[PDB]
């Protein structure tokens, strides 16, 4: 649905704390403002993507305290109150698969004052003017929107998509859904205990799959890894000479006078500015893939959660009954239910 | 008396749906609504 | 329904006449192309490390071979400025293709048809949509049925009448608390539960939450009217 | 049955049509009224 927000301070990356480098960087005009502007555009687009995917309800539905859903057991996809960040049991399994690499939260400088700072690349990225920024919605707010989409679905079916939420008994909602796939509604009621057992068992296999394998969330870890790799690559270009006498800016400025130094600093500026324009091009092209995935995820939220889809293989493989959204780090998971 | 406030954003108005194993809500009336969608 | 459509088209005049921000998606695309060309022009005023930005000042003050080193920096920096502008415009043009393909898909599925897709053609059940031109864009006036004034009813998955269990053919069973009816699911319009509204399968043991009610069979009064006709005619025909 | 099916045309045009009966639920509901109606005339002929 989204990728990490990054902002890169062009002066601190290119000219880190030198004024006589900054006075050369000014001679290249607008390029640092273009880079900041482009990265700010990407960063705002990540909140927009998350808003288009999850904020499809302007109203926050609560599930009832009674759980008479006709034998269907949503307790593994509804919230668990007993844990402080209010996610469901499957959302906690999802949240543990994708190991993040910063989220912008309060990296308060004294962490970067020790052996800790040497073992991690987050302090090196930070010290070279590369900063991750936090998403607007916390994982609490994504879990609340997801809980409202799910509580709307199990209490009111598709109706909260089109207007006010209208309650219906869950086994009668499944009857409307069976007629939707062209199966006559008596086929649900005469099998309701078996349909509930097959659903409850299938949600059980989702836990057993997500709890066992390391690889199930690969599409989300690939997005985290590409962001972290592009920042690590951008940090490592600060070790290139670009044909200057040294890669370290202060060595040039201590070893050469104002005339011969500016011939060397200009190479570092040229190579580093080319490294940022490369990174921001990779990030703008990537952001268009993450957007295309977010607009698809919003379209699956609308057509698979807020409705029932006649579109073959759009909402999982089978005839679509309904889907349940689950939050994941930088993504959404849909549990598609199919006859 | 005007100033900048800072707050945790509201996700939406809260609503417990009146669910039961034998209750249905059915609309006695409709609103025909026209909504604008703009695309480049 | 006509008065509500005419009133809702009235709110479209008033909203577009009143607010500035409604066409932001189009004005932002004009602002991005305008800002990108303004940047590409401002960027000509850079030195890129040459003794001037103005190409003619270099050629006014330097000879044929000392000038080349100044001119080539301006070439390098300006060529990098175009390669940046054209890369930005190619990436944007992909966002404008995606928007045009979405707009073409909404023209086909919301104007040339009616869409079962939820929220694709506006928020509600889609009836129809009307396209309108805009600068560099399209506006769709989507028309939706939105259900408005709900009442609660007691409900059942089936009616039991004769050991046989009955289900709606279309619609849902409801009770006002004293009587049972069948209604279309998206508009309250109650009808007497009959063998024309319902179909039978199985028996009343299997359906969880089935309720007892009579089911009317409209062939019965057509045979009972025909029975009392016959009984009176037999009593008459015992009289002569 | 005549409630599960609809008629159109005749057996010659449809490739692969098969002969089978189609039950009409109106028919026993009037044939029961027929044998009872014959009984009702038989009672009225008896005295
Ligand atoms: C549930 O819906 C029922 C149908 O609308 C309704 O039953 C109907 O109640 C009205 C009175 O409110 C009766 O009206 C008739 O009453 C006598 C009949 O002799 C006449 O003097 C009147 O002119 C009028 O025709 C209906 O006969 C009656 N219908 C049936 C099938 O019994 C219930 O009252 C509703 N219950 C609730 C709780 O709202
Ligand atoms: C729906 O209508 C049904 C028919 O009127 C009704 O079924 C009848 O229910 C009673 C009570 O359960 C049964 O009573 C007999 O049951 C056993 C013997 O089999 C004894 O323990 C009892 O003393 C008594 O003799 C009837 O046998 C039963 N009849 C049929 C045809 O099943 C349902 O109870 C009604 N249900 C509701 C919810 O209204
Ligand atoms: C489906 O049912 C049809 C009605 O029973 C049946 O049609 C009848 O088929 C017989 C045998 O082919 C024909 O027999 C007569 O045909 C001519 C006179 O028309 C003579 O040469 C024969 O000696 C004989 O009298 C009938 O003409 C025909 N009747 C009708 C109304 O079409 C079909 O054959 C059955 N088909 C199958 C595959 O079951
Ligand atoms: C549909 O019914 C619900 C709840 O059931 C009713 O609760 C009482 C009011 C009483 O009439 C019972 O016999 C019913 O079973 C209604 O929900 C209430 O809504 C009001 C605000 O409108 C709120 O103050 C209450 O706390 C709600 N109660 C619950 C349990 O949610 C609902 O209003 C009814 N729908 C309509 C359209 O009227
Ligand atoms: C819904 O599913 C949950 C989880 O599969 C069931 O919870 C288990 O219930 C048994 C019996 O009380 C306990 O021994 C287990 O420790 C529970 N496990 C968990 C993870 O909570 C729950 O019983 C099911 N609900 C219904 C109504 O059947
Ligand atoms: C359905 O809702 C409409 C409004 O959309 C109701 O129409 C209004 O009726 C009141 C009187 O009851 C009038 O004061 C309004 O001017 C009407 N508005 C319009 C647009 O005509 C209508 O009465 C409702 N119908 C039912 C059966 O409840
Ligand atoms: C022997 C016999 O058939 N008796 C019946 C009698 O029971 C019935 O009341 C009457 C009605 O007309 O018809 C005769
Ligand atoms: C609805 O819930 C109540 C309380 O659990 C129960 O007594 C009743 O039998 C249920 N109704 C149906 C139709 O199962
Ligand atoms: C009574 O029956 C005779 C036939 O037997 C019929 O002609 C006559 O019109 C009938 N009268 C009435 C009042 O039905
Ligand atoms: C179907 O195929 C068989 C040969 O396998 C042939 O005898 C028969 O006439 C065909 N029937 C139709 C309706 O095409």
């Amino acid at each position: 649905v989204s990728m990490t927000k990054t902002s890169v301070d062009c002066t601190m990356y290119i000219c880190g704390d030198s004024t006589e480098c900054s006075n050369l960087l000014l001679q290249y005009g607008s390029f640092c403002t273009q880079l900041n502007r482009a990265l700010t555009g990407i960063a705002v687009e990540q909140d927009k993507n998350t808003q288009e995917v999850f904020a499809q309800v302007k109203q926050i539905y609560k599930t009832p305290p009674i759980k008479d859903f006709g034998g269907f057991n949503f307790s593994q996809i509804l919230p668990d109150p007993s844990k402080p960040s209010k996610r469901s049991f499957i959302e906690d399994l999802l949240f543990n698969k994708v190991t993040l690499a910063d989220a912008g939260f309060i990296k308060q400088y004294g962490d970067c004052l020790g052996d800790i700072a040497a073992r991690d690349l987050i302090c090196a990225q930070k010290f070279n003017g590369l900063t991750v920024l936090p998403p607007l919605l916390t994982d609490e707010m994504i879990a609340q929107y997801t809980s409202a989409l799910l509580a709307g679905t199990i209490t009111s079916g598709w109706t909260f998509g089109a207007g006010a939420a209208l309650q219906i008994p869950f086994a009668m909602q499944m009857a409307y859904r069976f007629n939707g796939i062209g199966v006559t509604q008596n086929v649900l009621y005469e099998n309701q205990k078996l349909i509930a057992n097959q659903f409850n068992s299938a949600i059980g296999k989702i836990q057993d799959s997500l709890s066992s394998t390391a690889s199930a969330l690969g599409k989300l870890q690939d997005v985290v890894n590409q962001n972290a790799q592009a920042l690590n690559t951008l940090v490592k270009q600060l070790s290139s000479n670009f044909g200057a006498i040294s890669s370290v800016l202060n060595d040039i400025l201590s070893r050469l006078d104002k005339v011969e130094a500016e011939v060397q600093i200009d190479r570092l500026i040229t190579g580093r500015l080319q490294s940022l324009q490369t990174y921001v091009t990779q990030q703008l092209i990537r952001a268009a893939e993450i957007r295309a995935s977010a607009n698809l995820a919003a379209t699956k939220m609308s057509e698979c959660v807020l409705g029932q889809s006649k579109r073959v293989d759009f909402c999982g493989k089978g005839y679509h009954l309904m889907s349940f959204p689950q939050s994941a780090p930088h993504g959404v998971v849909f549990l598609h239910v199919t006859y | 008396s005007q100033s900048i406030i800072a707050y945790t954003m509201s996700l939406g108005v809260e609503n417990s749906v009146a669910y039961s194993n034998n209750s249905i809500a059915i609309p006695t009336n409709f609103t025909i609504s026209v909504t604008t969608e703009i695309l480049p | 329904i006509a008065n509500q459509f005419n009133s809702a088209i009235g709110k479209i005049q008033d909203s577009l006449s009143s607010t500035a921000s409604a066409l932001g998606k189009l004005q932002d695309v004009v602002n991005q192309n305008a800002q990108a060309l303004n940047t590409l022009v401002k960027q000509l005023s850079s030195n890129f490390g040459a003794i001037s930005s103005v190409l003619n000042d270099i050629l006014s003050r330097l000879d044929k071979v000392e000038a080349e080193v100044q001119i080539d920096r301006l070439i390098t920096g300006r060529l990098q400025s175009l390669q940046t502008y054209v890369t930005q415009q190619l990436i944007r043009a992909a966002e404008i293709r995606a928007s045009a393909n979405l707009a073409a898909t909404k023209m086909s599925e919301c104007v040339l048809g009616q869409s079962k897709r939820v929220d694709f053609c506006g928020k509600g059940y889609h009836l129809m949509s009307f396209p309108q031109s805009a600068p560099h864009g399209v506006v769709f006036l989507h028309v939706t049925y939105v259900p408005a004034q709900e009442k609660n009813f007691t409900t059942a998955p089936a009616i039991c009448h004769d050991g046989k269990a009955h289900f709606p053919r279309e619609g849902v069973f409801v009770s006002n608390g004293t009587h049972w009816f069948v209604t279309q699911r998206n508009f309250y319009e109650p009808q007497i539960i009959t063998t024309d509204n319902t179909f039978v399968s199985g028996n009343c043991d299997v359906v969880i939450g089935i309720v007892n009610n009579t089911v009317y069979d409209p062939l019965q009064p057509e045979l009972d009217s025909f029975k009392e006709e016959l009984d009176k005619y037999f009593k008459n025909h015992t009289s002569p």
